[PDB]
């Protein structure tokens, strides 16, 4: 992912016989993971109905 | 500096899946073999499975 960073400037004055001079913006990027898991486990059976619930 | 290409990030892009096709055309159709009778079906057909007949 990218991003645009944020200006710092200061001023001039501006006045009569001065002019002004641009300036400029910087950029940079960041990165991630994606993961993934899981399990299982089963039952039996026999036992399930001589138990009395499932 | 400047506005400068050299900065920014610039992304990448994707379109969605598209089916190739393997060409070799296949027919040599039609000739032998065609025309089915109906013995060769007398073996088709279950029951009095193969193998084969006289």
């Amino acid at each position: 992912m990218p991003y645009w960073n944020d200006l710092d400037g200061d001023s001039q004055v501006l006045n009569d016989t001065d002019d002004l001079v641009p300036q400029k913006i910087n950029a940079g990027q960041d990165k991630a993971v994606l993961i993934l898991r899981g399990n299982a486990w089963s039952s039996h059976d026999l036992a399930a109905t001589l138990s009395g619930s499932d | 500096a400047y506005t400068k290409i050299s900065d920014v990030i610039v992304p990448e892009l994707f379109n969605p899946y598209v089916i190739n096709t393997t060409t070799q055309l296949s027919a040599f159709f039609q000739s032998g073999i065609a025309a089915t009778d109906d013995e060769l079906n007398a073996l088709a057909k279950k029951a009095g499975g193969g193998s084969t007949l006289n």
